RNA sequence: GCUCGCCGGAAGACCAAGGGUUCCUGUCCAACGUUAAUCGGGGCAGGGUGAGUCGACCCCUAAGGCGAGGCCGAAAGGCGUAGUCGAUGGGAAACAGGUUAAUAUUCCUGUACUUGGUGUUACUGCGAAGGGGGGACGGAGAAGGCUAUGUUGGCCGGGCGACGGUUGUCCCGGUUUAAGCGUGUAGGCUGGUUUUCCAGGCAAAUCCGGAAAAUCAAGGCUGAGGCGUGAUGACGAGGCACUACGGUGCUGAAGCAACAAAUGCCCUGCUUCCAGGAAAAGCCUCUAAGCAUCAGGUAACAUCAAAUCGUACCCCAAACCGACACAGGUGGUCAGGUAGAGAAUACCAAGGCGCUUGAGAGAACUCGGGUGAAGGAACUAGGCAAAAUGGUGCCGUAACUUCGGGAGAAGGCACGCUGAUAUGUAGGUGAGGUCCCUCGCGGAUGGAGCUGAAAUCAGUCGAAGAUACCAGCUGGCUGCAACUGUUUAUUAAAAACACAGCACUGUGCAAACACGAAAGUGGACGUAUACGGUGUGACGCCUGCCCGGUGCCGGAAGGUUAAU
RNA sequence: AGGACCGAACCGACUAAUGUUGAAAAAUUAGCGGAUGACUUGUGGCUGGGGGUGAAAGGCCAAUCAAACCGGGAGAUAGCU
């Protein structure tokens, strides 16, 4: 549920938070956790290569099953959990043979529901199979771009993909970006939408909240001196530049896609 | 713990002082300078063979040599090892 | 107030120590020059 | 030596870092010491640092470093696999007392504990670089039980007071005791046992996980403190001997209870939230290669071993960083009495100090303070600086408002002491006794003793009872920025930056973007409800017209147009 | 519950006086702001000079940063003094 906070303090007035009582309280399933090393957005030269990353809460990594290829063995959802590493929630599923895994929690899915993967699984939310066996028209998420490689498309909370055509060895997908894209039909996909669509209704309400999430301040170019940014200084507020990146490239409007190698899978670009 | 060539080189000298005299009267303990690289075991064996008395326990410390200036230049005395070697109650020498 | 030299032997030795000079071509050149100059102390040591 | 004064959440004590003999003793005084110096952190000499269980080393890993081969790069080199290092984190074990001029959880006395080797003996499936468990984890908050500690009483020793009183409801002091061992408490968690079966745990498993029957209701795990023991002891005012007057020896009373009580412990708990909270080994268990009367495992007793380095002294400072014996800087630990909400503040205790030129004088002027007639902002750029306000409880409190606020708005009243209610009350705590008991560190009953705010009534002293220290000044109009935050270390803290929110715009994942001749990497173990760049800047009511210029996006016909 | 309120430690640095051959190459005294957080702090690590880092002041990068420090080209050049 999304909940507004009362204004018992100015940093609370605008907070709107997503609170989901279906989610496990306390700790994750230890066997599926790894260490998660924060970067500050610096690379193996110690240089900041992506700005504005730093601080924010410590996080363990949950091992999520994006491939969903434990075929034929049914499994049941034990509980949904919070995953700090992503906007979607995850399900702890138990397989008939004693194995446990994490999957992306699709909308509607809950403790008790039964999932299954393989060339013959039932068409139902939470089930996974090659798209050559999902009816054209359906709605899917966690879609593979190469067979058996693992889900890469439509994983973020609330997202989904629609299979709009299948022909030859390929399906055509309407991605959430609006793009029409071809992917080969032996690629796997999971029936449903990703859960937690109410994610986008949160309002952080204060600066501290973005900090908890590891977002450091963005400094406007126009607020700098010429030596630092093409957006220069001035004398009082001054602009008169064509707007650019810090590196002198045209922000606003310049396409930066450049991949002849994959051009051929793109049926229609996003508008 | 021993080979006689090494044992003969391990004890260097009696150390004399009020603390060392008292350690003998009061505790049947003799105080020695021993080789720097000497170990408690060597010291114990050495004392036992050469001075021919039975040893209870050996304690050891390393003394830092004092520095002395000399106008613009310093000199430094040598570190050495001190051994508190306690003899068994039936006192000897 | 608080001054620029705040000691740490561990950090002294890691930045400037003999082994650190020896680890790179240019640090080994620091030692070469110092030995050619005939310095008594090549690095701060024990 | 006797007094006086200062600190006492420190100006005491103890660690780390850093220093490195500055420590103790003798001796000396030129230079050092802002003065003299017989003294010194100064000169010279000698002495002094004692460990299985305190730390390091050691085993284990974090960020990160290094890296056989390897990938990459004119050379130099960059990156990286297996590995190997790296604590600021995880991993065995010791306490109280005594002692030196100077060390002590290290020596001594007493009393313990840990992990290995070897033997003996009884029993036995042993085996890892592997599996599984465990180690192993956040923030906030609640409050019950405790201890540290204190207070009073009792107990024991001593006292009878320099000046009125002081044999009593009087004065002073002491009333301390560890680890370990036994007991398994307040309390926390969790159902337990058997059997059978299985697509998981890289093979294997008797272990974990999953499935199915059977059966019992109580089982197990964790756990402060208390009590006992340790202790036949140690410590203990004082006494009696001696003393070179610094000391040393011998001896040694009481050593209890009630009440209060942490921020320490139970608590790695419990409750709750979102921002969702290291790793690896030690440890427990499972098997594989294997080994099978061996080996190995478990136990009791015995026996051996536990090396090496550190250990002095300063440590919020005269010994470290500051050129100085420098109003500076420097991480952690401990927390006594009275008042007090308190770790604020004042006065004290233990402990430490009077800050290394002093003696006089009592001019101007400067610095830092106290008091001030009448006036009361007339000062000045400006109330700058001063002066003022200042506690608790209750009564009461406007516009405006996003309904939280504004608000401690404003303003008012009470406030010490003594007695009565009640020789100490409401409450808190809780003994004897009685009774039950699955008998205990148990339950009920019982209310003794102890402790104890607050109110009302009456009385009473002073000019003044929040008496000191301590401790808001209040209100009205208006510019700017929503707000908490950030910033020019050293003339600017602001209206500047950030900010949640909004928009534009790029980006289909080998993403765009960024560091890199490259390899590799960040973005991200993310995937369009995501990531980057740009502008605007909570919220409310809103955001109109202009595409000629410049910038960008799209276009293919025509013209022009490169190497070739 | 809260980037909530008052207020020590702790973090900061709004005003004034003093000091300015200082006690101090940035302090001291009286007042001041934050004080459960976008807090504060120890140990160790990473980023390197047209480079870093910057809630952006051209701030900071070992007591002078619109291009650090050291050594070298080096006796740069100096129609100036
Ligand atoms: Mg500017
Ligand atoms: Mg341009
Ligand atoms: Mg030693
Ligand atoms: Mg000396
Ligand atoms: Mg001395
Ligand atoms: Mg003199
Ligand atoms: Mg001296
Ligand atoms: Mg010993
Ligand atoms: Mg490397
Ligand atoms: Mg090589
Ligand atoms: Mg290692
Ligand atoms: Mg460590
Ligand atoms: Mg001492
Ligand atoms: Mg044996
Ligand atoms: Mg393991
Ligand atoms: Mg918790
Ligand atoms: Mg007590
Ligand atoms: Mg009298
Ligand atoms: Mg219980
Ligand atoms: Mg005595
Ligand atoms: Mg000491
Ligand atoms: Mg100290
Ligand atoms: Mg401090
Ligand atoms: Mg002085
Ligand atoms: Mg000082
Ligand atoms: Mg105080
Ligand atoms: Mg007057
Ligand atoms: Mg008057
Ligand atoms: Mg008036
Ligand atoms: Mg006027
Ligand atoms: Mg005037
Ligand atoms: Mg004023
Ligand atoms: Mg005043
Ligand atoms: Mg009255
Ligand atoms: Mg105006
Ligand atoms: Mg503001
Ligand atoms: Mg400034
Ligand atoms: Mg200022
Ligand atoms: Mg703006
Ligand atoms: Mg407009
Ligand atoms: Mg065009
Ligand atoms: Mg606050
Ligand atoms: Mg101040
Ligand atoms: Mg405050
Ligand atoms: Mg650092
Ligand atoms: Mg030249
Ligand atoms: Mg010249």
């Amino acid at each position: 549920a999304v909940v507004k906070c009362k204004p018992t303090s100015p940093g609370r007035r605008h907070v709107v938070k997503v609170v989901n009582p279906e989610l496990h309280k306390g700790k994750p399933f230890a066997p599926l956790l790894e260490k998660n090393s924060k970067s500050g957005g610096r690379n193996n030269n110690g240089r900041i290569t992506t700005r504005h990353i730093g601080g924010g809460h410590k996080q363990a990594y949950r091992i999520v099953d994006f491939k969903r290829n434990k075929d034929g063995i049914p499994a049941v959802v034990e509980r949904l959990e919070y995953d700090p590493n992503r906007s979607a929630n995850i399900a702890l599923v138990l397989y008939k043979d004693g194995e446990r895994r994490y999957i992306l929690a699709p909308k509607g899915l809950k403790a008790g529901d039964q999932i299954q993967s393989g060339v013959d699984a039932a068409i139902k939310p939470g089930n996974t199979l090659p798209m050559r066996n999902i009816p054209v028209g359906s709605t899917v998420h966690n879609v593979e771009m190469k067979p058996g490689k693992g889900g890469q498309l439509a994983r973020s909370a609330g997202t989904y993909v629609q299979i709009v055509a299948r022909d030859g060895a390929y399906v055509t997908l309407r991605l959430r970006s609006g793009e029409m894209r071809k992917v080969e039909a032996d690629c796997r996909a999971t029936l449903g939408e990703v859960g937690n669509a109410e994610h986008m209704l949160r309002v952080l309400g204060k600066a501290g909240a973005a900090r908890w999430r590891g977002v450091r301040p963005t400094v406007r170019g126009t607020a700098m001196n010429p030596v630092d940014h093409p957006h220069g200084g001035g004398e009082g507020r001054n602009f008169g530049k064509h707007p650019v990146t810090p590196w002198g490239v045209q922000t606003k409007g310049k396409k930066t896609r450049s991949n002849k190698r994959t051009d051929k899978f793109i049926v229609r670009r996003r508008s | 713990m021993i080979r006689e060539e090494r044992l003969l080189k391990v004890l260097r000298a009696p150390h004399v002082s009020e603390k060392a005299s008292t350690a003998m009267e009061k505790s049947n303990t003799i105080v020695l300078k021993v080789a720097k690289d000497a170990t408690k075991a060597e010291i114990k064996a050495a004392v036992q063979k050469l001075f021919e008395v039975e040893v209870e326990v050996v304690n050891t410390l390393v003394v830092k040599g004092k520095v002395k200036r000399h106008g613009q230049r310093i000199g430094r005395r040598s570190d050495w090892k001190k051994a508190y070697v306690t003899l068994k109650e039936g006192q000897n020498l | 107030m608080k001054r620029t030299f705040q000691p740490s032997v561990l950090k002294r030795n890691r930045s400037h120590g003999f082994r650190a000079r020896m680890a790179t071509k240019n640090g080994r050149q620091v030692l070469a020059r110092r030995r050619a100059k005939g310095r008594a102390r090549l690095t701060v040591s024990k």
